[PDB]
């Protein structure tokens, strides 16, 4: 499925909102987000079907 | 989470210059069931709901080890890992299984004492270490009979060793618990449904169960949840009246900061800035997780000022004057008293599903506005 | 020729009316406004009678007869007049639909170990809504009862949340569907 | 896709078996020879299900642990078959039939009964194996005394006119079953 996703974000440090789109076309997954865990202070895994997704900001792993 | 091709908007800050998000191509054959990390972060590992298994490196990148399913039992209630990440562990109902990834081979099978189906809970304990040349594990198995098993498990490269140590039986049906090791020692946390708040904690030899003192003005209360911070050893108490944050081993009730009343299955603390400067152990900036009871919109409370604005002297670790002389940046920074940590709210809808950062810095998440088909 | 529009019209309002019955709450004067608007002996009128058969407990007896007799009715008529023509998801179809049906009727000490040996398909997108309201019908229906194998409701299970296809509403309930599943696997 | 050893076993076997079904008319049967016919069959054949089903007819306390091993070799029949079916008439009145008397020996009754009287009994062609005959007759007879009591939709009738017509085709000897399956179409028209 093609899907409309909705990124965003809200620092606390500089108290401050943004956000991004995020398409997926042709998406086999249809679950809700969750379970999540941060797989870093800066970066956090979540469940997205079978697949999962990776963020992350400053990180040193992309 | 693939599509035939992601997209996203073109940034015009480094703020979102640096924010990435990316896919790991391996996968499940089916949806994800469970998973469990290691504090290390350098480790993963995953299961889905036909239960195979997987476990993946994060920064370099690479695949480390795949299990299909009709390798394995076709029981699988439970899952833990040990805090170094180098080897796993797996709870069939009758047998564990312990495995190394970095060195697949079978280090042990060893089976264990259960009573079906009552809930599992699992605890990890590093022991008197020696990574790599030698080790030893300390396996709690909390239960929602109340049973509380612990497990001696030395281990070392020529093959996993095993025996059983001991059979806590503690009163009551539990609504949670939670390991907690202070370097200078092990501890454990464990709430009932009762809301009694017992911790084992390993004198050495002595495995020393102790009541701690939930306070006589809101002892009724359902509780939410506990939550602590096990590396700072602190204890959180989710109550409506205002979250305790006690103190371990030598023990004492301190404060209790001014809340909303709060879901239960919510509560939970992060902080940025490890340190352990002249025994203390505090922190740049403290923050707090939790769905709302009632609006149900998800909330993350901040405390601390910083950049430099504050230093947060969480707890004392000797609540005592102390004059040792070492340098401390800290004490240039302002010191805080619990009336100047201000919290800041943004309540936010529970569609955007997300998690305050371990750090408590900063906040992330998603949802699907919409989505559509091929055509 | 004119029947086999007939029976593309009686089949298109039945695929919408099998979808209405998860929804809200589907009364029998519709599955007969199918019946009748549908042909004497066509391929339609078979599925229309196992949707009778499934979606309305309360005229199962009934019901089992009309299905029995419009299937010894269209086996007459292809040796007197013959190879049978059967895939394994219309297998699985009849399958699920007889021990749901016999559960309803009381023979449930047979129908459990009948819908025990059910050879429940993959995934795949043939998947017509008579046979998922039937597997779905049949995983609720099955659900408590098989526990003492119990391969088949984790099967069967999985078989309905491994699709879609169409406008979640019931977004929230196939997530349900998933959790559900979720802690069938944590059985 | 069967070698050229295992081919013969299964003609050999088929002979033994087809052997052993009218030799049960006549004689007393046991399962003792059947174990060496399953075992001679190559393992995974038609053979083998035949073999089952006669043990299934042949052996009736042995219903219940019969009627486990022909639906595991149908149950993995299916198993490889996706890993479309096409079946005959008179395998599906067979399998029909020989489960009636399956349940019957059981202790379903009704259950037994009504998918007795459900069974589509074949018209009269060359399809006549004395495996086929075997159930039908032994089916005929655990099951006369009881659908013949409800009178208006029964196929006793059609099902001893099959058993009939059988006789007459391959076994050919003698007047010893003729007697007593003229005996069953009397037990018919008296009815």
């Amino acid at each position: 499925e093609t899907q409309v996703w909705e990124v965003w974000m809200y620092s606390q440090s500089e108290k401050k909102h943004r956000s991004k789109s995020l398409k997926m076309y042709n998406s086999l997954i249809i679950a809700d987000p969750g379970p999540s865990l941060a797989v870093s202070d800066r970066c956090v895994a979540i469940v997205l079907g079978n697949y999962v997704a990776l963020v992350g900001y400053g990180s040193e792993i992309f | 989470g693939w599509s035939d091709h992601d997209e996203l908007s073109t940034d015009t800050t480094l703020h979102e210059e640096k924010f990435r998000i990316e896919p790991v191509p391996v996968h499940h054959q089916l949806d994800i069931l469970k998973i469990a990390v290691s504090e290390n972060y350098k480790t993963f590992a995953s299961v889905g709901l036909d239960r195979c298994l997987v476990v993946w490196d994060l920064r370099q990148w690479c695949t480390k080890l795949v299990l299909s399913k009709e390798q394995m039992p076709r029981t699988l209630k439970a899952i833990a890992l040990d805090p170094q990440g180098n080897y796993v562990s797996l709870f069939s109902k009758d047998t564990l299984f312990i495995l190394n990834v970095e060195s697949p081979s079978l280090m042990l099978q060893h089976s264990y004492h259960c009573k079906p189906n009552s809930k599992l809970n699992v605890f990890w304990m590093p022991g008197t270490h020696k990574d790599d040349e030698w080790k030893n594990f300390e396996l709690v198995v909390v239960e929602s009979s109340g049973e509380i098993q612990v497990f001696s498990l030395t281990i070392e490269i020529e093959g996993a060793d095993i025996a059983l140590v001991e059979k806590f039986q503690l009163s009551s049906p539990i609504i949670k618990s939670i390991s907690i090791v202070s370097p200078t020692a092990n501890r454990i946390a464990c709430l009932t449904e009762s809301g009694e708040v017992t911790v084992y904690s390993k004198k050495g030899p002595v495995w020393s169960p102790k009541i701690l003192s939930q306070n006589k003005n809101y002892l009724t209360e359902t509780k939410k949840d506990i939550y602590g911070i096990a590396m700072a050893d602190i204890l959180f108490l989710a109550r409506d009246s205002g979250v305790d944050m006690i103190d371990l081993k030598n023990d004492e009730l301190l404060h209790s900061f001014t809340l909303p009343p709060i879901k239960v299955n919510t509560f939970s603390v992060g902080v940025s800035n490890s340190r352990f400067v002249n025994g203390q152990f505090r922190v740049s900036s403290i923050s707090f997780c939790f769905t709302h009871a009632v609006t149900e919109k998800v909330l993350y409370y901040y405390y601390g000022n910083e950049s430099n604005e504050s230093y947060i002297i969480l707890n004392k670790w000797d609540q005592q004057p102390n004059l040792v002389d070492v340098h401390d940046p800290d004490n240039s920074l302002a010191s805080l008293t619990f009336d100047e940590l201000q919290e800041n709210i943004h309540e936010v809808e529970d569609a955007s599903e997300s998690v305050m950062s371990s750090d408590g810095l900063y906040i992330f998440g998603m949802r699907r506005k919409s989505s559509s088909g091929i055509s | 020729p004119l029947e086999v529009l007939a029976s593309w019209y009686a089949a298109d309002l039945l695929d919408a009316l099998l979808m209405e019955s998860l929804s809200r709450k589907v009364e029998i004067s519709e599955i007969e406004e199918i019946i009748s608007l549908c042909p004497k002996n066509s391929s339609i009128i078979r599925h229309a009678l196992l949707a009778k058969l499934v979606l309305f407990p309360e005229n199962t007896a009934d019901s089992l007869n009309e299905v029995l007799a419009a299937y010894k009715n269209t086996l007459d008529l292809c040796s007197q007049d013959s190879v049978l023509k059967i895939n394994l998801s219309k297998l699985f179809t009849l399958h699920s639909c007889l021990s749901l049906a016999l559960q309803r009727l009381g023979y449930g000490d047979v129908s459990k170990r009948m819908y025990q040996e059910i050879f429940v398909p993959d995934s795949d997108a043939d998947i017509t809504p008579l046979s998922f309201i039937i597997s779905w019908t049949a995983l609720n229906t099955f659900a408590p009862i098989c526990t003492s194998e119990n391969d088949v409701v984790e099967k069967m299970a999985m078989y309905v949340r491994t699709a879609i296809g169409t406008l979640k509403i019931q977004d929230l309930k196939l997530s349900r569907k998933l959790i559900n599943s979720c802690i069938d696997i944590g059985s």
